[PDB]
């Protein structure tokens, strides 16, 4: 103050799956 | 009236436009991963058929052995 | 014994394993967390890029792509909770935004989710301004607060009351900072053209640098140095005290002599 | 510390069933559906996706036929969506003809929702709107044959009684909904099947767009790519005419009364203006009386 | 062109298509002559 002079898993888990998937994704839209 | 004429055939038009632009783009891996696919799909199917004529000619001379 | 007789494989085995640990699929497979796991690294890859000159363009691209995992996990999110399990960890306890301007990770800060965050956090008490017109509202706002004495009456005579939560809110804070400043100037300003001003400004000024005190005192003196503002605003202060200094000796001495 | 999604890999025979309809092997899954001891669900892939799941994700039409046929399955909502975001017109229409989808199920939590939590693709969106963001066309012609038109997104500033309730508790996912409607109203495909004209509708939508780019700040990059791409679509539509009838009407619409050029200059759409067709029209209207100097030699006669 | 890759894919389903009216017609020959095998005892 200057005035004057468990859950944590189950997030993880789904963060993770859909890094995956769209990483997975991905992969397919680049060149041949 | 006259207004809806000109707009379905611009309509048209700009949707075979869109249509066959898609198709300049450049090419995605997931059409020759599922041509991959479906290669390997025909394989196997044309080894079932295989296999199914060859068990029926199988049963044939099967019937023909036991004739004589 | 790697190092003698085996050596200029023994870096490129060590830039091989860094390459390799690296990976965003390694660091999203193996750890429990990979958010945290991937800060450090990037500091420790940017490190050793500092440390050891050579191949300093691979160990860049390396912690380069670790920042660029660690901001599209962060994007990937669609819900209150998540945003604020990844910019927190297990809004009390912000941490891990803290750790990431820390070790410089640009594009972390500067995302949209980020942002939008810190924006409602930034504007936490008073919303009926957040969604406010134009910025002409907003300078007509700090004009209004140029009237300091009512803020620090009710400041300290009795705090908890409606404007003593307003206060408790950071646009509040930089607002009156900024309207000290300001005042300051002007100050400045009227004494130029044509005894009382003197001291007000020396009151400021000392006030000024008991601030800086209160801050270089929270950390170490390389802490303290290691910012470049910090090094004028010293300088600065430093040469308000001695000019005022030398007029108090010349008051003083001339003082005696008419006396 | 691996993650995983089932305790442990159980059944040999299922994960060989499970693999066999991966690659689409017909017979083998034929002969396993009347025979097994259960078709369950087989998940036991590093991500789970039941096998109805992993068969419409490589185009196996076969595969999901028979499949359709077990009355036992589940992720038919999240399978028809995959396939939606493929863009497989074979398998979503063999999907469409399922039991339980003559409910009209679009637009008219349980459903949609695999690994018992956390569907994928913004659980605020229904097929059409995932449609409409993958600019698949026989897609968007197929559901709007059956109705489930898109809701319009209310306004910024309205303090309505659900938008209040959907404001606290549930904010930043309010802002995130609006700008998901918004951006799937402003696709070509969805603004040429579903109003009438669509000139007009992209026009407004446009400015809307733009004064809405203004008011919030944040994501404003998203909206300035919205509006330009319908800058985009109109100019295109424009384009694509061939006859003085056509750029007459789109013009004007029902040369008196000149005047989508005038809401176009007053919403600012740079390339529409500028167009040869555009362009041609107001020269042939600049010059209009005189026609002996329209066709001039240079600047020194004028 | 993407055109290039839908007709490599469409005369891959003709030659699937044509392969099974084959596979057909050699069943239907194939059961026509066991029947006649099976009448002629």
């Amino acid at each position: 103050g200057k005035t004057l002079p468990t859950r944590y898993q189950q997030i993880m888990k789904r963060l993770i799956k859909r890094y995956v998937l769209k990483a997975q994704v991905d992969k397919e839209n680049d060149e041949v | 009236t006259r207004y809806q004429q000109i707009m379905k055939r611009l309509i048209k038009r700009y949707v075979l436009k869109a249509q066959v632009d898609k198709e300049n783009d450049e090419v995605n891996e997931g059409e020759l991963k599922e041509i991959k696919q479906d290669i390997s799909s025909l394989r196997y199917e044309l080894l079932e058929d295989k296999s199914q004529a060859t068990e029926e000619l199988a049963i044939l001379i099967h019937k023909l052995s036991e004739k004589l | 014994e790697k190092q003698r007789h085996d050596s200029f494989s023994h870096s490129r085995s060590r830039i091989n394993a860094y390459k390799g640990l690296a990976s965003p699929a390694y660091l999203s497979l193996s750890s429990e967390d990979p958010v945290l796991t991937a800060l450090e690294l990037s500091n420790e890859l940017a490190k050793l890029a500092n440390i050891e000159k050579e191949f300093k363009n691979d160990y860049r691209k390396l912690s380069m792509q670790c920042k660029d995992f660690v901001v599209g996990v962060l994007d990937l999110c669609r819900d209150s909770e998540e945003v604020e399990a990844i910019l927190n960890g297990d809004k009390a306890s912000l941490s891990r935004v803290k750790l990431a301007i820390k070790y410089e990770v640009k594009k972390f800060v500067a995302h949209p989710n980020c942002q939008q965050q810190l924006l409602t956090i930034w504007y936490e008490n008073l919303s009926g301004l957040r969604e406010q017109t134009i910025a002409i509202k907003c300078l007509v706002v700090l004009v209004v607060a140029l009237g300091l004495p009512f803020l620090a009456i009710g400041y300290w005579i009795a705090p908890c009351s409606r404007l003593g939560k307003i206060l408790r809110s950071p646009f509040m804070k930089f607002v009156a900072h900024a309207a000290s400043f300001i005042i300051f100037l002007g100050l400045l300003v009227f004494n130029a053209s044509d005894t009382w001003t003197e001291m007000l400004i020396m009151v400021w000024v000392l006030g000024m640098m008991w601030s800086e005190c209160k801050e270089l005192w929270l950390e170490g003196p390389r802490e303290y140095i290691l910012q470049l503002w910090n090094v004028l605003d010293f300088g600065m202060l430093s040469i308000f005290i001695a000019a005022f200094t030398a007029r108090f000796l010349a008051f003083l001495q001339a003082t005696k002599a008419q006396q | 510390f691996m993650f995983n999604d089932r305790g442990t890999s159980l059944t040999a025979e299922e994960e060989r069933f499970l693999d066999a309809a991966e690659y689409g092997n017909i017979p083998v899954v034929r002969k396993m559906l009347e025979e097994s001891k259960t078709l369950n669900v087989n998940c036991v892939d590093y991500m789970g996706q039941n096998a109805l799941q992993l068969a419409v994700g490589n185009e196996h039409l076969e595969v999901t036929e028979l499949l359709l046929k077990k009355e036992n399955l589940a992720r038919i909502g999240d399978a028809l969506l995959l396939a939606i975001s493929k863009g497989y017109v074979r398998i979503v229409e063999a999907i469409l003809n399922h039991p339980g989808f003559a409910a009209s199920k679009r637009l008219t939590d349980d459903f949609y929702a695999y690994d018992e939590d956390g569907t994928r693709f913004s659980p605020d969106i229904t097929p059409i709107i995932l449609a409409a963001h993958c600019q698949k066309y026989e897609v968007v012609h197929m559901l709007l044959m059956k109705g489930a038109r898109i809701e319009r997104p209310h306004d910024y500033f309205c303090k309505c009684g659900d938008c209040m309730e959907k404001q606290r508790h549930d904010s930043f996912s309010h802002s995130r909904s609006r700008i998901n409607a918004y951006k799937g109203l402003a696709s070509p495909a969805y603004l040429s099947l579903s109003s009438e004209d669509p000139v007009l509708t992209a026009l407004e939508l446009s400015n809307e767009l733009a004064k809405l780019a203004n008011i919030e700040k944040e994501f404003k990059n998203d909206y300035r790519k919205l509006s330009m791409q319908c800058k985009d679509f109109v100019v295109g539509v424009l384009d694509l005419c061939r006859d003085s009838e056509e750029v007459e009407a789109i013009l004007n619409g029902d040369k008196a009364s000149l005047s989508r050029v005038k809401l176009a200059i007053k919403y600012e759409v740079k390339k529409f203006v500028a167009h040869p067709n555009c362009q041609q029209q107001l020269l042939t209207i600049w010059y209009e009386n005189l026609s002996g100097l329209r066709e001039q030699t240079i600047a020194i006669k004028c």
